[PDB]
């Protein structure tokens, strides 16, 4: 067909998702670092 | 239930970010990578009425305001955000029309097609109607959410 | 196929549910290290 | 490819939401500890 590719956007979303996902990991235990380090 | 709206309010604004970005980034993807001359306006229904971009603006404006108003808790922030909320419920009601139309649009352009991998058009008019159904999944997801701050600050209102 | 798709699809409504718990947590986690600073 | 690229994005999805598990306790356990 020479159209696939749309179908290589779908997964490519998600891949930018999940590593938002991995920065909103980083970002939340961090911020959870230094909540538990206070006390 | 004005706190257990409130607790989650600025996460109720981020929904509507995330939902107008990628509205951003399908509306773009349709406008680059499709070449929308080749075809039917009735399946790209959505990019024809252009809703990728105009409800990707609204959706980010709005959901930027009600952060902005969660943050800030300013007068003219809320009020402000408030109608930003009511235009972008217009417009999430508006898109979740046209993309109703344009599965109804689909549907009739694939009763034409025995398979999806028929030809190009068929192909691109599945991808289109699974675009169509998870951008009518994150519009119902951003049109409760507006619809949620609108009950918010006008119940704060009364 | 169509399976791969549909897969495809449900990982990305998968990665949205993902995104929205992770930005609630997020403004959560922000909140609870906003209000003790 | 899309198999072995969803069966491995199927794995860094599960390993968030086990992540995301694994935060929401212990945020929870700081909350019942005010
Ligand atoms: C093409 C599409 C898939 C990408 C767009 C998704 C993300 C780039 C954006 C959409 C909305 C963003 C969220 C909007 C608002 C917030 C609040 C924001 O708050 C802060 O800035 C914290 C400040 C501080 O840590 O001091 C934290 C990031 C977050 C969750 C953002 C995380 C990144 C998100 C998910």
């Amino acid at each position: 067909i020479e159209y696939r590719w749309l179908q290589l956007i779908f997964p490519s979303l998600a891949v930018i998702l999940f590593a938002v996902d991995t920065g909103l990991w980083f970002s939340t235990h961090k911020q959870f670092e230094s909540i538990l380090k206070i006390q | 239930w004005q706190s257990f709206l409130k607790k989650e309010l600025e996460f109720l604004g981020v929904t509507q970010v995330l939902v107008g970005l990628i509205c951003l980034c399908f509306g773009t993807v349709v406008c680059s990578t499709l070449q929308t001359s080749d075809f039917d306006d009735e399946v790209l229904l959505l990019y024809r009425a252009g809703y990728p971009f105009w409800g990707a603006v609204l959706f980010v404006l709005s959901g930027f305001l009600s952060i902005m108003s969660e943050r800030k808790n300013t007068l003219y922030l809320v009020r402000g955000s408030l109608g930003a909320n009511i235009v972008s419920s217009i417009a999430a009601g508006l898109g979740i029309a046209i993309l109703i139309l344009n599965l109804s649009n689909n549907s009739a352009y694939m009763n034409y097609c025995k398979d999806i991998t028929e030809d190009d058009g068929c192909f691109v008019t599945s991808f289109i109607t699974e675009l169509v159904l998870m951008l009518l999944f994150l519009t119902i997801l951003a049109f409760c959410s507006a619809v949620l701050l609108i009950i918010y600050r006008i119940g704060q209102e009364f | 196929p169509q399976l791969c798709y549909i897969l495809d699809a449900i990982l990305f409504l998968y990665g949205i549910v993902l995104t929205l718990l992770y930005c609630r947590l997020k403004i959560q986690v922000r909140k609870a290290d906003i209000a003790s600073r």
